């Protein structure tokens, strides 16, 4: 178990730079590309709101599985 | 009519319309859970009105709006759509007003 355990750790390690998990990244981009969608107006600020939203599914389907409201969980997590 | 009978007037031609879809918006940040998408699809659903302004009049719904989210954005609550000369104004020193 020591090695089995471990070895998610070595690869964790092994690169410097690590990210959050857990649909940190997808409400990142979801709320930053939000309102930088207000620094073109024109056309693609209506593709900017819809590739940002369109990252919200991976937070929505890692909650399905888990048997958990995936409604509640992802507005909770975007307005924190 | 409604001039004399109601002193109480709101912008119309889009101002009103924006403003009341503007603040829904940040106020369903503090709400969490399903009344947050709730919320702001109310205040997208809000936004058919300045939209089939544009066109019905023949303005072009994709750049007049999105340009009126910007300048309303901006801190100024009182821009609407421009019927006359097709661009976003404030309807206010237009003279678009229907009662609140």
């Amino acid at each position: 178990s020591l090695h089995d355990s471990l070895s998610v750790v070595k690869r964790t390690l092994e690169s410097g730079n690590v990210v959050p998990g857990g649909g940190c990244v997808e409400a990142a981009l979801n709320i930053y590309l939000d309102n930088f969608a207000t620094t073109v107006g024109s056309r693609e600020q209506l593709a900017i709101a819809e590739f940002a939203a369109a990252l919200l599914i991976i937070p929505k389907t890692l909650a399905v599985n888990a048997a958990k409201d995936s409604s509640e969980l992802v507005a909770k997590l975007r307005s924190y | 009519k409604r001039a004399l009978q109601n002193k109480l007037i709101v912008a119309g031609g889009g101002a009103t319309e924006m403003e009341v879809s503007k603040c829904l918006r940040d106020y369903s940040k503090t709400i969490a859970g399903k009344q947050q998408m709730i919320i702001n699809a109310f205040a997208k659903a809000l936004e058919v009105i300045p939209r089939q302004l544009c066109e019905n009049a023949g303005f072009d719904a994709i750049e007049i709006l999105n340009k009126l989210r910007l300048a309303h954005s901006k801190g100024e609550k009182w821009y609407g759509v421009v019927f006359e000369t097709e661009n976003i104004g404030d309807n206010f020193a237009k003279f678009v007003w229907e009662p609140a």
